């Protein structure tokens, strides 16, 4: 609803919408979620897409990814959703996002960082100096 | 690379896991 918040989401809808088309597929849908480790169904897919697939198109535009997001922002419990997405970027589980790890999960959502982008989002999140994100550093950088 | 680049990439990244998991149930 704010132009920040819609600015932020057209750039989250950038990351699915690889091709640039202004639409979201389900073969769009499925790469990044086989990137984030889940392993959907094509049956699955489609019924993902129809849930917000308002005009029964096929697929998600900009107008009906906000309005999943509108949704998600008020029904959604925001200390969990952050707990998640910080279990997906570390993958070896050990409380610690490291730089590979970073990069791995960009590169699997089809963002090949270079490596002065790598160093900078960690350095960036990394206020304590170890050369790693925790949980805390984290949630500082997802919520300030 | 500027100051601002940080915030913002972590945040679309988050974005899409947050998606996933809101579209997922
Ligand atoms: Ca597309
Ligand atoms: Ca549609
Ligand atoms: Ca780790
Ligand atoms: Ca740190």
């Amino acid at each position: 609803l704010t132009e920040e918040q819609i600015a932020e989401f057209k750039e989250a809808f950038s990351l699915f919408d690889k091709d640039g088309d202004g639409t979201i597929t389900t073969k769009e849908l499925g790469t990044v979620m086989r990137s984030l480790g889940q392993n959907p169904t094509e049956a699955e897919l489609q019924d993902m897409i129809n849930e917000v697939d308002a005009d029964g198109n096929g697929t998600i535009d900009f107008p009906e990814f906000l309005t999943m997001m509108a949704r998600k922002m008020k029904d959604t419990d925001s200390e969990e959703e952050i707990r998640e997405a910080f279990r997906v970027f570390d993958k070896d589980g050990n409380g610690f996002i490291s730089a590979a790890e970073l990069r791995h999960v960009m590169t699997n959502l089809g963002e090949k960082l270079t490596d002065e982008e790598v160093d900078e989002m960690i350095r960036e999140a990394d206020i304590d100096g170890d050369g790693q994100v925790n949980y805390e550093e984290f949630v500082t950088m997802m919520t300030s | 690379i500027k100051k601002n680049f940080a915030k913002s990439k972590w945040k679309q990244a988050f974005n899409a896991t947050a998606v996933v998991r809101h579209m997922r149930k």
